């Protein structure tokens, strides 16, 4: 089915390649600048850039890891709850606890729809339209995704939608016949 | 007989030196006359590979006619620089 994930491994790599991401973006920030400045001030005229990439690195990825390791299952909410944390720590750097409520709720929900159309900016090659099957069915079949039909079996309907409102196995008709 | 063999190695390091002359001289004109020496190092390395023909066209080409266009601008025209001062370049 799934696999566990290594939240330590994963969390570690993830600190380490977030600490990269901010020596590197220090630098840039040095160079790309004004006035007195030496190769001390990396880190003293910092902005505090490599905290926003070390902290933004460990939530996301102890989070997704933790909320699909609880789950177990893997989905678009992991994206949600981890994105909730990346906006948690974002959200931190502005002390401001109304601010701090945005940044958790609207990160969380733009990375939930991130992780909910597949977590992937690029395509993938056999979910798309053009590289499955289409149209029609040709004959009766198990009508997969993107297929069109004209008649669907009952019984999936019984089973997908329910047994209850308006919808019964049998049409109200033949159950009420003379014989 | 195996002194004639780094032949290549040296020129590279010897390119790389010259590169250093280049973005680090405080005169703007002994600058273009070190990216010269680059040229000339650069045909010792087209002969070296094989390429004899092409050494004299860098020579003729390059030389003779590209920089001469630079340092003929360089001459009369007027062009502030900086020196390579620690303070400004430490930061970068
Ligand atoms: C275009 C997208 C539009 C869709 C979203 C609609 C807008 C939502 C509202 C925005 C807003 O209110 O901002 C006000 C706020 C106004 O700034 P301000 O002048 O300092 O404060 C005055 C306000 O009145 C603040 O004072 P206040 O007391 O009145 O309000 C407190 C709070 C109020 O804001 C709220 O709306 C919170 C209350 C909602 C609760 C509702 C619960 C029920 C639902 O205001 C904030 O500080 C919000 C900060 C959170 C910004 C969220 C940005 C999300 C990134 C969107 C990605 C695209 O905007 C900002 O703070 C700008 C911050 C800088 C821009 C950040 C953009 C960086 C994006 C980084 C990437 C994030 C991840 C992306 C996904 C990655 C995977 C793909
Ligand atoms: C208009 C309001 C905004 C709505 C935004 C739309 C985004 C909604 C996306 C839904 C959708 C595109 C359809 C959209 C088309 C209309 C688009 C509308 C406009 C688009 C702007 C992307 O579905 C995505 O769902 C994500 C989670 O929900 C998954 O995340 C990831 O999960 C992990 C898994 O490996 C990843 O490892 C991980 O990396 C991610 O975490 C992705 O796997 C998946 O691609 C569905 O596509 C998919 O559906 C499945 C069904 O099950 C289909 O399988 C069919 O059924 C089976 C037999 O019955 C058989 O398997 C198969 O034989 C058959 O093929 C596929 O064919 C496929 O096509
Ligand atoms: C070791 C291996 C592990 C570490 C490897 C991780 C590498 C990550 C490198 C990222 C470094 C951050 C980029 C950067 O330095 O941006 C700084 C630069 C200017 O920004 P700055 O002047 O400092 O701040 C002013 C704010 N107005 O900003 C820039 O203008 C640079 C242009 C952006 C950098 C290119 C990135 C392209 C991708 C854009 C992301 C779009 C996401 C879409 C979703
Ligand atoms: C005018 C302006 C119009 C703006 C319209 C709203 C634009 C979007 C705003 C932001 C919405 C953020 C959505 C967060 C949802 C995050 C998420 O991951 O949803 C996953 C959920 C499950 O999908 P799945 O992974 O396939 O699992 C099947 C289990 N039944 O998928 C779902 O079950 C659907 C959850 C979304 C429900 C609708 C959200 C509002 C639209």
């Amino acid at each position: 089915h799934f696999h566990p994930y290594n939240t330590l491994g994963l969390a570690t790599q993830s600190a380490m390649v977030g600490l990269g991401a901010g020596v590197v973006a220090a630098a840039a920030r040095n160079s790309l600048a004004t006035g007195p400045r030496n190769i001390l001030t990396t880190f003293s005229k910092s902005g505090g850039v490599v905290t926003i990439f070390t902290g933004a690195s460990i939530a996301y990825v102890f989070t997704y890891c933790s909320a699909a390791n609880l789950r177990e299952r893997k989905d678009g909410w992991n994206h949600m709850w981890a994105g909730a944390a990346t906006g948690a720590v974002l959200g931190a750097r502005t002390k401001l606890v109304p601010a701090f409520i945005g940044w958790t709720v609207l990160c969380g929900a733009a990375c939930g729809l991130f992780g909910w159309t597949g977590a992937r900016f690029n395509a993938d090659r056999k979910a798309s339209l053009e590289q499955s099957p289409k149209g029609f069915v040709q004959e009766d079949a198990h009508q997969t995704f993107w297929e069109v039909v004209h008649r669907r079996p009952l019984s999936l309907t019984v089973e997908q939608l329910g047994e209850g409102r308006g919808i019964n196995a049998v049409p109200i008709a033949t159950a009420t016949e003379a014989p | 007989m195996y002194l004639t063999y780094y032949f290549i190695e040296i020129t590279i390091f010897l390119a790389i030196l010259c590169t250093i002359f280049i973005i680090s001289a405080k005169n703007p004109m002994v600058s273009i006359l070190y990216m010269i020496a680059l040229f000339v190092i650069a045909a010792m390395y087209l002969y070296l590979i094989g390429l004899g023909i092409f050494s004299l066209l860098y020579i003729m080409i390059y030389i003779g006619a590209i920089a001469v266009l630079f340092l003929f601008i360089i001459t009369l025209l007027d062009i502030n620089s900086t020196e390579l001062s620690v303070k400004s370049n430490i930061r970068d």
